[PDB]
């Protein structure tokens, strides 16, 4: 299935603090109008390319949908990220695993080998995520606060603002979702340009896609 | 000597101050870097390695001058090996009796490797096959003690060595020395370092 | 093989066990097959110092060949 | 500071009394002294290399420390 991602998807690009100002740059965006691949896997996880960097979300409010693997084979040879809620703490693991079959999680392990770094930290919900890696750099961003201007569908604007950053530098080139035992949307973002518009306090209003019509080119 | 404890050194603000100005280190020594550079190049990752040798053994740890330890036991490469660390544990060390756990492989087959860890013990030598015992003409069991009690003279009393040899430029930077700071000051014209911001 | 190597080869034996009584972390032991070394080690030396050897008393690996 | 550091030290002060040797402009001296420094430096080079040490006939400073 196929879906239109109206306007979603603008993010802070910086952590630069403007107000009462259109700034415009250039940088990696998810373009207005796009095309996202619902999946809506009840009573089913594909492993997807990164390609440079993905869009997330979900709307389902309990825990279901937990964890997002990231690695380039999938196995103990390569080191893979992995990124596990608990409720209580999110787990980050960059360690060697090996293959998982049908991995079930919520509140798969098969061995830890050269483990190196670790990490641990702190209508529905809507939990949209920009997950991007560059230069070594692996930036998280997020917004866990839904608005219901329309039902059943995510409509509306809504900035996303930063979360972690993961020096662990790594290559990373698949990606996919771990599920428990018994709705999330995917967008690629290209390198597009925007131009941002700023309140009087540093919050992000309304973008304007310039590559998509003449009007917003103009 | 035959294994050691390697730790991961990893997300700190390793300040390198205490280390180096106490008195307690009998060697502080440094090839890679000049033992001054507290905060060097914020270097990723740090690997440590922690033994108990003899007085006389702890010139065959740094590179070159190679020995029965140095053959055998712990191999380390001609490179930037960061510092090696040493001091005298008579006191905690050597019991009346003679610590008896420490040992070290005198007979192996080859040299071993830059930085491979052999835990394994087996009969070794062979050659006119008498061994799977350790009753032969040429077995020789690899592994002896030391014999550390009290009454040993310096050179063979025991000597605890850490060497830290931290892995240098494959990564960004993850761990790095302290950064410096002082009060602020206002309304008067002075030049600015806010977390790299430059600016007068 | 004379006196000399047959002491050495047979003292390297008892270096062995305590090596493996040292892995055992049983220090009971240990303490007399080190006795048990000192012994041997005096042993040769005074064998090789040119002096009557006390091969009578001395206990026997499992071995003369 | 083993041995190593200590013979590198003392080698200083050898180079220091050619320096002085030299300067008096006497050659006399100064053969004496630069046979000495290349003794010393032999020394280090072969305590670096790995060798018997030659530390009990060898010239001494005024300094142990
Ligand atoms: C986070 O959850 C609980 C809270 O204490 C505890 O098990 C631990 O701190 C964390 N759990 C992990 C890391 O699995
Ligand atoms: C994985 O385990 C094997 C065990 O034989 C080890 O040799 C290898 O170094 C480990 N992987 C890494 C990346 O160290
Ligand atoms: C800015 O933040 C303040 C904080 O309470 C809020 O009252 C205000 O509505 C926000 N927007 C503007 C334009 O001031």
């Amino acid at each position: 299935a196929y879906t239109n991602s109206f306007t979603r998807g603008v993010y802070y690009p910086d952590k630069v603090f403007r107000s009462s100002v259109l700034h415009s740059t250039q940088d990696l965006f998810l373009p207005f109008f796009s095309n996202v691949t619902w999946f809506h896997a009840i009573h089913d996880n594909p492993v997807l390319p990164f390609n440079d960097g993905v869009y997330f979300a979900s709307t389902e409010k309990s825990n279901i949908i937990r964890g997002w693997i990231f690695g380039t084979t999938l196995d103990s040879k390569t080191q893979s990220l992995l990124i596990v809620n608990n409720a209580t703490n999110v787990v980050i693991k960059v360690c060697e695993f090996q293959f998982c079959n049908d991995p079930f999680l919520g509140v798969v392990y098969s061995s830890a080998n050269n483990c190196t770094f670790e990490y641990v930290s702190q209508f529905k919900n809507l939990r949209e995520f920009v997950f991007k890696n560059i230069d070594g750099y692996f930036k998280i961003y997020s917004k866990h606060t839904p608005i219901n201007l329309v039902r059943d569908l995510p409509q509306g604007f809504s900035a996303l603002e930063p979360l972690v950053d993961l020096p662990i530098g790594i290559n990373i080139t698949r990606f996919q979702t771990l599920l428990a035992l018994h709705a999330y949307y995917v967008g690629y973002l290209q390198p597009r340009t925007f131009l941002l518009k700023y309140n009087e306090n540093g919050t992000i209003t309304d973008a304007v896609d310039c590559a998509l019509d003449p009007l917003s080119e103009t | 000597v035959y294994a050691w404890n390697r730790k991961r050194i990893s997300n700190c603000v390793a300040d390198y101050s205490v280390l180096y100005n106490s008195a307690s280190f009998s060697t502080f020594k440094c090839y890679g870097v000049s033992p001054t550079k507290l905060n060097d190049l914020c270097f990723t990752n740090v690997y440590a390695d922690s033994f108990v040798i003899r007085g006389d053994e702890v010139r065959q740890i740094a590179p070159g001058q190679t020995g029965k330890i140095a053959d055998y036991n712990y191999k380390l490469p001609d490179d930037f090996t960061g510092c090696v660390i040493a001091w005298n544990s008579n006191n905690l060390d050597s019991k009346v009796g003679g610590n008896y756990n420490y040992l070290y492989r005198l007979f192996r087959k080859s040299n071993l490797k830059p930085f491979e860890r052999d835990i394994s013990t087996e009969i070794y030598q062979a050659g006119s096959t008498p061994c799977n015992g350790v009753e032969g003409f040429n077995c020789y069991f690899p592994l002896q003690s030391y014999g550390f009690q009290p009454t040993n003279g310096v050179g063979y009393q025991p000597y605890r060595v850490v060497v830290l040899s931290f892995e240098l430029l494959h990564a960004p930077a993850t761990v790095c020395g302290p950064k410096k700071s002082t009060n602020l000051v206002k309304n008067k014209c002075v030049n600015f370092n806010f977390n790299g911001l430059t600016g007068t | 093989t004379n006196m000399l190597e047959a002491l050495q080869q047979r003292l390297q034996f008892y270096h062995g066990q305590v090596a493996r009584a040292a892995l055992e972390n049983n220090s009971g032991k240990a303490r007399r097959f080190g006795r048990i070394v000192k012994q041997y080690e005096d042993a040769i030396k005074l064998y090789k110092a040119g002096k009557p050897v006390p091969y009578d008393e001395l206990p026997v690996p499992p071995g003369f060949g």
